[PDB]
């Protein structure tokens, strides 16, 4: 009650200091104004301590208690990161984004001061790094714990080695933070294949996969039962790896144990997979910007092995036999403005295009494209208000007056154009 | 009894449309070639030249739903 | 000088961390100070690195270690299986060596070999330079590394094997070559010479992207089964 006091107090100040006179006196109506004016801060301050009560005693003309109290529980978090168990920390994490994303957002603290923003700034890089975090643990962590219980210790230290890479400068939508995390994610996949095996996880030779039917053999490297029988032929007694004379009486089989290591390690990769997606997604492609040049150009770059397809992921270890094509990070980048997104996504239309994945009779890529450009339009739409949206019909008809027509292929400027034709 | 024939909507209703646009009463109507098949063939005026002049990219499509998620869902 | 030896190996067994069982090292090392041995094991021991090595041995395991360098080395050390350690790359090699493996390593480049040494097994490492070869290599591996590269093959390559590299080219088989693997490599084409082998050396070509052109070529050839050379495959699923 004392600090809603003081609150308020300081949002009756500073609003009667903008009475266009003195505070020569501060009368009550004043008081009905701030709590008009500042519900949202407010309430969100106190729903802040409601859920976190301990931030009171960290806490021991301007509105600021509720920027303190952000940083006070991101130092909070900071400390107990992980205690007192896993689950409480990313649950209080959880109901915590939403009055922190609150606080970290222009809208909601319009006009403040420059401490506040001061303030803000360094939350909104706390927050950054305890949601990394927090995605780590609960799609590594967690899933490990249950399905590979034996790695709960490697993704525990890696946590914290996260936690330590991405503390000087987590603006993951720049290079440096991005690269840290993705080699951190890849060594941490390296070190869990050497100890989930002392001899590791290696894929067929054949197949150059997972090992499918996992077969060892005298010389300890793993294929599959299917390509070593047709190997097996004759004439071919030896193995394709290194040429060691097999005894002429030998048949193959499977190893229970390196089919429960490979689908270990498959889980783990798929965790870390959805561990990047959602960093990505989340975090990376947030704001009312799109991340800088050398992000995106990566990421596009993931998606294509050197051409092969895969699933968006930092590991090459996965391959889409045929090259199939996908919209996830066509839709991200279509949550910003299409004038800032047409390079790069004509970019990875013409990277496409290059014979790399498609031959002729394109149309139904182009419809890809058109979809989701068609999407992206609508998402923003369905935000209008109905003056918006009359506004918005009277600019749509004044381009359709304006609209007016190379051959052999075509552009993202003329399948958007199609797409808001349509 | 219905469910099991929902499953194979999406092969059973090309399967009627094809029956119905071919009928007498219907293949020679402009609309129902419009509808149904590619008007290329049968309005010179279309341009053919570039790979937006096609029939497939200006087709209907399905408009997403609370009730399209709902069925999906459900499925 | 057998005092020194002991002590240094005794010394090393100092270094004990979690593991490493270096007193069966020391029971070992010690007994083939004793016997004066051609051969030697230290494989297994989950060791990290190696002091000296006895001098008059003629064979030295070290396989499935957690090596990562190696400390001087004998004269006459023919055969050495260190394969899966955690090697970078390798000391001045001996004269009589006429088999080394060293796959399933982390090694980037090795030095000049013998004359003599007939075999040859790198594979699963990250070699990126090959110097050149021997007159008598019967055996050359190189599999598992990231070559696009490769030198000549040399006159008395018997058995060979290239795949899981990114070699885009080859050099030409000779006529002593018998069982050439070069699965998955990023190959263009497969030269001629290879047709002129004897009608029974299997050659697997399968997972390069090879010219399509290239192979119908082959194709042509193939479907006139009157040449006796080998056997060549593209694909199998
Ligand atoms: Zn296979
Ligand atoms: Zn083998």
């Amino acid at each position: 009650l004392k600090f809603l006091q003081m609150a308020l107090w300081s949002c009756t100040r500073k609003l009667k200091a903008a009475s266009e006179a003195p505070e020569e006196e501060v009368s009550l109506p004043w008081v009905h104004l701030a709590y008009q004016r500042f519900r949202s801060r407010l309430q969100n301050f106190s729903r802040i301590l409601t859920i976190y009560p301990q931030v009171l005693h960290s806490l021991m003309c301007e509105m600021t208690l509720d920027a303190f109290a952000a940083m006070a529980c991101t130092e909070m978090l900071t400390r107990n990161t992980l205690k007192p168990s896993p689950q409480a920390w990313l649950q209080l994490v959880k109901n915590l984004s939403m009055p922190l994303e609150l606080i970290c957002s222009d809208e909601h603290m319009q006009g403040s001061g420059s401490l506040a923003q001061a303030v803000i700034r360094e939350v909104r890089a706390q927050w950054s790094r305890i949601f990394s975090t927090a995605l780590f643990v609960e799609h590594v962590l967690l899933g490990t714990e249950s399905r590979v219980p034996e790695l709960q210790g490697l993704v525990t230290e890696h946590v914290f080695l996260l936690d330590k890479c991405l503390r000087e400068n987590s603006d993951v939508k720049t290079h440096g933070p991005f690269e840290a995390v993705m080699r951190t994610l890849c060594e941490c996949k390296e070190t869990a294949s050497k100890t989930l095996s002392r001899f590791g996880i290696q894929p067929c030779s054949i197949c150059l996969g997972d090992a499918k039917d996992p077969v060892c053999l005298p010389c300890d490297h793993v294929h599959c039962l299917r390509c070593l029988r047709a190997w097996f032929a004759s004439e071919q007694m030896i193995c394709p790896y290194c040429l060691t004379a097999l005894p002429d009486e030998f048949s193959p089989a499977v190893s229970q144990a390196h089919r429960e290591a490979i689908e270990k390690h498959a889980r783990f990769r798929q965790m870390c997979n959805s561990f990047f997606v959602d960093l990505v997604s989340t975090i990376c492609f947030k704001d009312n910007a799109p991340p800088e040049k050398e992000v995106i150009e990566s990421l596009l770059s993931l998606l294509f092995v050197q051409e092969h397809t895969k699933s968006l992921s930092p590991f090459n270890d996965v391959v889409d036999k045929t090259p199939v094509i996908r919209s996830v990070i066509l839709k991200l980048l279509l949550k910003y403005s299409f004038h800032d997104v047409k390079d790069y996504i004509q970019e990875y239309l013409t990277l496409l295009k290059k014979k790399a994945f498609i031959t002729e009779d394109k149309t139904e890529l182009y419809m890809l494209f058109i979809n989701c450009l068609e999407d992206s339009i609508l998402e923003k739409t369905s935000a209008y208000s109905r003056n918006d949206e009359l506004n918005h019909l009277e600019e749509e008809g004044r381009f359709l007056k304006a609209y007016s027509p190379p051959a052999n292929e075509a552009s993202v400027e003329y399948l958007q154009e199609v797409a808001r034709i349509r | 009894v219905i469910s099991p024939e929902l499953e194979h909507l999406d092969k059973t209703l090309p399967t009627m449309n094809n029956l119905i646009s071919q009928d007498k009463r219907i293949s020679s109507n402009p609309v129902a070639k419009i509808i149904y098949g590619d008007p290329v063939t049968f309005l010179p005026h279309l341009p053919r030249k570039s790979v937006v002049h096609c029939s497939k990219i200006w087709s209907c499509r399905k408009r997403i739903t609370v009730e399209y998620l709902q069925h999906i869902v459900e499925q | 000088c057998n005092e020194y030896y002991l002590k240094v190996w005794s010394e090393w067994e100092r270094n004990g961390t979690p593991g490493e069982q270096r007193n069966i090292a020391f029971n070992r090392l010690k007994i083939c100070l004793q016997n004066q041995e051609a051969e030697l094991n230290l494989s297994e021991l989950d060791l990290k690195t190696l002091p000296d090595l006895p001098p008059q041995i003629t064979t030295l395991e070290i396989r499935k270690n957690l090596l990562t360098h190696l400390p001087d080395l004998p004269p006459m050390l023919k055969v050495i299986h260190a394969q899966f350690n955690q090697l970078e790359s390798l000391p001045a090699l001996p004269e009589t060596l006429e088999e080394l493996n060293a796959g399933d390593n982390k090694i980037k480049e090795l030095p000049f070999l013998p004359e003599n040494l007939t075999h040859l097994r790198v594979h699963n490492n990250r070699l990126h330079i090959l110097p050149l070869l021997p007159p008598e290599l019967k055996l050359l591996v190189v599999s598992g590394n990231r070559l696009d590269s490769i030198p000549p093959f040399p006159d008395k390559l018997e058995g060979l094997a290239l795949a899981n590299n990114f070699i885009e080219q080859l050099p030409e088989l000779p006529f002593s070559m018998n069982r050439a693997v070069l699965m998955n490599n990023n190959l263009t084409t497969l030269p001629e010479s290879v047709l002129r082998l004897a009608q029974n050396a299997f050659v697997n070509v399968a997972g390069n992207p090879l010219s399509g052109h290239t192979m119908r070529t082959l194709q042509q050839i193939t479907t006139g089964p009157d040449y006796s050379g080998p056997q060549i495959f593209f694909s199998m699923g």
